[PDB]
């Protein structure tokens, strides 16, 4: 009802320009939240167990 | 009581899901020390290797122990009846009453 559905056209954009500076934060970070997960995983099997 | 056979092989049981808790209490422990080792002290690095090995013998031998019973069931197969003497048992410790009042002398 709100309007008639064509709202989602294709459209084309650049990829940005690598370097060092973002991928190797994201990925140690990314380890960041996976030791996070290891943590919980040990505390969560250790309470069930 | 139940004949003897019954009764190790309850025994066996018993030692087979007391060693399924020993099982698990291992993993616990395992799971609690691979955390720390994560973490980054080396010092408890050589205990891994003994939790680890004394946990998958654990959980090997057991499941071994628990095929032989089942294995055991293949073999044990082919080796009120007590009514059919019940009433007898129960006339004899009747007359016997009637000793004990019969003689009045063993009243007491």
């Amino acid at each position: 009802k709100v309007v008639k559905p064509s709202s989602l056209n294709s459209d084309k954009i650049p990829y940005v320009a690598p370097t060092k500076k973002e991928y190797i934060e994201l990925d140690i970070l990314n380890k960041g939240w996976k030791l996070q997960s290891l943590n919980e995983s040990k505390d969560l099997l250790r309470a069930s167990f | 009581m139940q004949p003897p056979y019954i009764q190790e092989r309850l025994k066996s049981l018993n030692d087979i899901e007391t060693q399924l808790c020993s099982m698990l209490q291992e993993a616990s422990q395992v799971t609690f020390i691979f955390g720390e080792l994560k973490r980054g002290n080396e010092s408890v690095k050589p205990q891994f290797e003994n939790h680890v090995k004394q946990f998958y013998e654990r959980l090997d031998k057991s499941t071994t122990q628990l095929r032989k019973e089942i294995q055991l069931l293949d073999e044990n197969v082919g080796t009120n009846k007590k009514a059919l003497g019940q009433d007898t048992e129960k006339m004899e410790e009747q007359l016997d009453l009637l000793s004990a009042i019969l003689d009045p002398s063993k009243s007491k």
